[PDB]
């Protein structure tokens, strides 16, 4: 019978793994089993060498076979317990050493790799009892929206957790032309779903605008959406055919701010693609507080809606790239010429921007004429001249960058050794200046900024 | 304490006159000793992050602070008494 | 006829004691 | 969790220092 040589197979195999021969002995051993399919012994010494090797796909395997095909090989559950300790496979391997233990008490025992099992598994019920730390039980818990409450005071149509129709979203431009709000449920189920989608966007936003495709990019508005209101009707709604990208700096200053975002955060769900939105560099709790953003919200809303729109806020990007070949940013350019972009997507969302490293030279740097490079203060460790952005656009492969932190004559300038430009969307900004206004565009086909001149003045 | 119970008290104010809480740690003490050892051995082990937390709340309320939600002190409790009390059912 | 039971006639004391900030001084708060 | 105080803090804290001290397996 086969077995003659089935000894000698796993003989020569077992004495291969004392040798550390282990391709010979997995050889040898699996011959032993091409000889015998069903001895459980030859199973559970090929586990053995699998543990040696790290090959556990088929010490599992093998350490299974070897038990199913002899339920009372008490040794096999042994070495099975083997493998679930190097595998983690922690309430298996006390149940497989306690029977051995019992059934076979010694003294260089099985029983210090079960007081092992037990030291370990103890220590993870443990952590598991103190354990919290799972602990985000959201801003609308409860869900607040299925609350019903319903009002339409404002004849307001509903609107569903699908995108909003443009219609309203006309309706609602007029429901500012006659200073009217939105309804409460409406409101948080859209702030829901604004978080939902933003939250997942890439914190550096990357695109390529097609040859033949243009592009109308948006700064500073303060709040006031008139400018936007008019620029949405003069270079066309902001439809999939504008494709507007917009600087952020819309709490910035209070004054129809609500109804700024909830427009945005509108369009934002028509039209993802196509619709972009920064955040803009006057925009944290410390200046939603100081312009009396914040008194708005507890104005118009219990302050938990403060708490959905400060979750919504944080989750706005920094930048935008369009073709690899123009950088959008709202402050200015780096503190080294040496950042890089996947470290750029590797910048950490969910905080307050800092006074220094790439969130504030992305928001509160501030582009000079001259070379060099300046020191820590105003959100900020340094802001720049032509020198470093010589040697940064050459190392991500850039032409120029886009600004929005400064008010210039015509709504823009190109600056910055012709390396860097200006835009925003208000004329009239501020005390600071009268500036007109104006929206760069960029064609895939030519990136040198073109413009629309924008005199529309409120106030 | 005392301020919080004042029934015809404005507390506006009580952001601004609440004092910013300092943590001392007894360095002698074995749980401190061993959780030295244990934040050494790994930085980001959330076992250690659990732990902190549970010996916070538990210095907190010692030292005359009211725990600002005792629903979830007392799940923890629940937790490590089914532990030691031997419920075979973890679920 | 029993001893039985008397719901007392409680008392709400609604006194104030007064209590004063020590706050900055100027020149705390200008120079410090 | 019904909203009383302790009469003495530590008794309660040192219970919960035993539990730590078992979990952990200090003593
Ligand atoms: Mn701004
Ligand atoms: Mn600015």
């Amino acid at each position: 019978g086969a077995l003659k040589r089935a000894e000698e197979l796993k003989t020569q195999a077992n004495d291969y793994f004392k040798a550390k021969d282990y391709e010979n002995a997995i050889k040898f051993y699996s011959q032993a089993i091409e000889l015998n399919p069903s001895n459980a012994i030859y199973y559970g010494n090929r586990s053995l060498a699998y543990l040696r090797t790290e090959c556990y796909g088929y010490a599992l395997g093998d350490a299974t076979r070897a038990i199913e095909l002899d339920k009372k090989y008490i040794k096999g559950y042994y070495r099975r317990a083997a493998s679930n300790m190097a595998l983690g496979k922690f309430r298996a391997a006390l149940r497989d050493y306690e029977t051995v233990v019992k059934v076979k008490p010694h003294d260089k025992d099985a029983k210090m790799k079960y007081q092992e099992c037990n030291k370990i598994v103890k220590q993870k019920a443990f952590e598991r009892a103190i354990a919290g730390d799972e602990h985000k039980r959201s801003v609308v818990d409860s869900l607040d929206i299925e609350s019903m409450t319903i009002e339409d005071e404002y004849s307001g149509p509903k609107l569903e957790d699908g995108k909003v129709t443009i219609s309203f979203m006309k309706e609602l431009m007029q429901w500012y032309k006659d200073q009217k709000k939105l309804h409460r449920k409406c409101a948080y189920q859209i702030l829901v779903q604004v978080k939902e989608v933003l939250s997942k966007l890439s914190t550096l936003v990357e695109t390529t605008l097609k040859e033949t495709e243009k592009i109308t990019v948006c700064g500073d508005t303060h709040g006031q959406f008139y400018d936007l209101l008019n620029i949405f009707e003069l270079n066309g709604l902001p439809s999939e055919t504008n494709p507007y990208i917009f600087n952020g700096d819309f709490v910035d200053r209070g004054s129809f701010s609500v109804e700024v975002i909830l427009t945005l955060f509108g369009f934002k769900l028509l039209y993802p693609d196509h619709f972009h939105l920064l955040r803009g560099n006057a925009e944290t709790d410390n200046m939603n507080q100081i312009y009396g953003f914040e008194g708005e919200v507890k104005a118009k809303y219990t302050a938990q809606m403060y708490e959905l729109f400060s979750e919504v806020f944080e989750w706005l990007p920094l930048a935008q790239c369009i073709n690899g070949k123009v950088l959008i940013m709202h402050g200015g350019l780096f503190s080294e010429d040496g950042v890089t972009l996947d470290d750029i997507r590797k910048i950490e969302r969910n905080r307050q921007p800092p006074d220094s490293g790439p969130m504030c030279d992305l928001l509160w740097s501030d582009p000079q004429p001259q070379n060099g490079r300046s020191i820590s203060k105003r959100g900020v460790s340094c802001q720049f001249g032509p020198d470093v952005t010589k040697a940064f656009l050459e190392e991500n492969n850039l032409d120029y960058i886009i600004r929005s932190h400064e008010v210039k004559a015509e709504g823009y300038e190109v600056a910055h050794g012709g390396r860097c430009v200006t835009v925003f969307s208000a004329p009239n900004y501020c005390d600071q200046m009268g500036n007109k206004a104006s929206y760069i565009h960029l064609q895939g086909s030519d990136l040198r900024p073109q413009f629309h001149q924008f005199t529309a003045v409120p106030h | 304490r005392i301020m919080k119970a004042q029934a015809l008290r404005d507390n506006s104010t009580m952001g601004y006159m609440m004092a910013k809480k300092h943590l001392e740690i007894n360095p002698d003490h074995p749980i401190v000793e061993t959780l030295r050892q244990k934040a050494e051995a790994d930085k980001n082990d959330k076992a250690v992050k659990d732990l902190v937390v549970l010996l916070f709340e538990t210095a907190l309320l010692s030292s005359g602070f009211s725990l600002e939600d005792p629903q979830t002190h007392s799940n923890r409790i629940y937790r490590m008494i089914k532990l030691g009390l031997g419920i075979d059912e973890d679920e | 006829n029993i001893l039985l039971f008397m719901g007392y006639m409680t008392k709400d004391n609604l006194a104030i004691v007064t209590q004063w900030c020590e706050g900055s001084s100027l020149y705390k708060h200008l120079h410090v």
